[PDB]
């Protein structure tokens, strides 16, 4: 009895989730820019100060 | 009254080892069959772990 409710509660969690990432990968592809972009920003910072 | 008692002695000891045998029998079944489940629930929280 308890293995079915932990079961039951977990494919519930399981189907929300699913629908959370979804809605993420819409916005990603354009990843590829970050560490480039902090250090870029970085050395901006550093240069005036 | 030797002869009764042995008798009875008889019905149980024959009894109890029927009923061993055939618990012993659905304990190892009823094993496997939390075994199997408990395996599903560990696949199921992995994946929802990764996705957290």
């Amino acid at each position: 009895q308890l293995l079915i409710k932990q079961i039951r509660d977990m494919r519930s969690e399981h189907v929300a989730l699913q629908n959370q990432q979804k809605l993420a990968e819409k916005v990603d592809r354009k990843i590829s820019d970050k560490d480039e972009n902090i250090q870029k920003t970085r050395c901006m910072w550093n240069t005036i100060m | 009254m030797v002869e009764m008692i042995e008798s009875q002695t008889l019905l149980l000891t024959y009894l109890t080892i029927k009923m061993q045998k055939n618990l012993f029998r659905l304990e190892e079944k009823a094993e496997r069959n939390l075994l199997l489940v408990n395996d599903q629930k560990d696949q199921l929280q992995e994946t929802i772990h990764m996705m957290k």
